[PDB]
Parts: structure tokens; sequence; C-alpha cells
């Protein structure tokens, strides 16, 4: 789908869950 | 154990 | 999952719960890819050596939940299996190559805030993104630890592992449609996961695009978070021409 994996309570809202940044800071 | 689901589910 | 944490409400959208109708309870994990498709590991479905043959009428999916074992009302999905279809070279029989399955859903799932497919990935994501170190995201409702069960659904945040270290830790033949993340003793953190997260998801959030993809199916380990063991995923991406084959014919 277009819309896959942007997630409404978060994506869609701009609100990060809890632990997404570690997976961020991992991609080096 | 787990809640038993609607019976719909199960026909 | 060992040593993970609850998972926020509406984490993990694409989530499903394989559901057994008779006696009612939990077989595996699954996701969402399409209001359709739902993704799990072939051995959910057929493992000869534990007697395990599934049909279609066995089952139900949940899509949309968070506890384990609550109806969980107005929130969660139960949908029936239109069809199964197994990868036609899934090796049951040694080390569980290919060890990828789509289920067909009877009628297609309402999205909702709960209810969301994930992404799967192109080439250039998969290669972008499936490096050693990289970390992805393991979910599901399974036994919290190896020797118990969780009441909301469990995450786990893992980072993929160099394949000579994956190979060097088993005796079991790796195959390139597989990878393997977990955390190695000397990293301190820990985490797995076990029985009964078999055929959930391994995410990974894009940082080019802010989407998750789905990269991994849970698969197989030895124990469930070991010193010196690490999980082995089913490499979507390697299997994704037969994924859309089977989506375009059917
Ligand atoms: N122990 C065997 C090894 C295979 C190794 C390949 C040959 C068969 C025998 C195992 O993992 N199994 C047996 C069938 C189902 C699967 C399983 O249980 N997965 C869940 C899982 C998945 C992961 Cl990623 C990590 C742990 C676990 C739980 O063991
Ligand atoms: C699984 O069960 C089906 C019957 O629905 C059968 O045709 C098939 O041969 C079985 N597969 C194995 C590996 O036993
Ligand atoms: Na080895
Ligand atoms: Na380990």
């Amino acid at each position: 789908e277009a819309d896959c994996g942007l997630r409404p309570l978060f994506e869609k809202k701009s609100l990060e869950d809890k632990t997404e940044r570690e997976l961020l800071e991992s991609y080096i | 154990d787990f809640e038993e689901i609607p019976e719909e589910y199960l026909q | 999952i060992v040593e993970g944490s609850d998972a926020e409400i509406g984490m993990s959208p694409w989530q499903v719960m394989l559901f057994r109708k008779s006696p009612q309870e939990l077989l595996c994990g699954a996701s969402l890819i399409s209001d359709r498709w739902v993704l799990t590991a072939a051995h959910c479905l057929l493992y000869p050596p534990w007697d395990k043959n599934f049909t279609e009428n066995d089952l139900l999916v949940r899509i949309g939940k968070h506890s384990r074992t609550r109806y969980e009302r107005n929130i969660e999905k139960i949908s029936m299996l239109e069809k199964i279809y197994i990868h036609p070279r899934y090796n049951w029989r040694e080390n569980l190559d290919r060890d990828i399955a789509l289920m067909k859903l009877k009628k297609p799932v309402a999205f909702s805030d709960y209810i969301h497919p994930v992404c799967l990935p192109d080439r250039e994501t998969a290669a972008s993104l499936l490096q050693a170190g990289y970390k992805g995201r393991v979910t599901g409702w399974g036994n919290l630890k190896e020797t118990g069960q969780p009441s909301v659904l469990q995450v786990v945040n893992l980072p993929i592992v160099e394949r000579p270290v994956c190979k060097d830790s088993t005796r079991i033949r790796i195959t390139d449609n597989m990878f393997c993340a977990g955390y190695k003793p000397d990293e301190g953190k820990r985490g797995d996961a076990c029985e009964g997260d078999s055929g959930g998801p391994f995410v990974m959030k894009s940082p080019f695009n802010n989407r998750w993809y789905q990269m991994g199916i849970v698969s197989w380990g030895e124990g469930c978070d070991r010193d010196g063991k690490y999980g082995f995923y089913t490499h979507v991406f390697r299997l994704k021409k037969w994924i859309q084959k089977v989506i375009d014919q059917f």
C-alpha cells in the first residue's frame, strides 16, 4: 500500500515511540 | 488462559 | 520475547496473532502486508517433525491486538483464512531454509489506529539497511524465557550480526535466505525471540523515508537469549519474488 509503514499513532501524528531512536542511531 | 472469542468467528 | 519490554499502544499495528480454533490457543506471530495478505513463517503452518500441518479452517488471525489473552472488543479484528501458500522450496527437513508463508484473508480487514500494514523492502532499502550492527525490532507474544508468558505484546531491538559470526555460532547450515541478530556476550545487552514468537516480524525504520519495513521473519534459534547464540530470521527481500508471484497470481 502507498501508506505502508506509517503508523497512525506515531508517524502519522509526528510522534516518536520510546525506542525508535535506538534504531536510527545504529544506522551509521 | 485465553478469553473466549465470539462464537461467530468459530462457525 | 526475552529481555524485551511492553509495546506501546499502536506501536506495531501490523502485528498479527495466528490463533488455533480448537483448542483456542496462540500458534505464532505474523504480519499484515495489505488489507488481504498476512505474512508468517512456513514452520508456523507446516512442520512434520512436530506433526504440524494446518489447513485453512484450523486457523484464525487476530489483528490489532495488544493483550495476549484478552478478547480486545472494539479494537482487535478476527479474520478467517481463504488460502495458505507455503514457499515451494521451504526446507523443513534440514535447516528451515526459505521459512516463509502467506495467508490470504477471506475478507479485507479495515485499517484503524491499531491495524495498519508494514512495507516490504525493495532491493535498495535491503542493501542499505541489512548491515552488521544496524538494529531492527522484533515483536511477539511468545515466552519471556527459555525455561513465563507476557500479559501484552513484547518488543526488543536487536543488532544484525556479521555473517561469519552467525555461521560460527551454530552447527546448522546457514543460507543466504537467513540472517541472524542479537547481542554478543561482550556487548552487555540482551534479548531474543523465543517459542511463540515464530512468524512475527523483524522490522527496521528507514532513515531515508521514515517508513517501517519488514526485513525478517522470526524463524529459529537454539534456546532463547543464550550467550554466544543468535536468533535467525527469514530474509524477506531474498524471497520477495516469490511473495510477488503469489500475490499477483492469487
Ligand atoms: N530450536 C529449533 C532449531 C531448528 C534449527 C533448524 C532446523 C530445525 C531446528 C527451532 O528454533 N525451531 C524448531 C522448529 C521451530 C523453530 C523455533 O522454535 N523457532 C522459534 C525461535 C525463533 C528465534 Cl529467532 C529464536 C528462538 C526460537 C525458539 O527456539
Ligand atoms: C500437509 O497436509 C496436506 C493435506 O492438507 C497434504 O496434502 C500434504 O502432503 C502435507 N504435507 C506434508 C509435508 O506432510
Ligand atoms: Na558453524
Ligand atoms: Na544470544
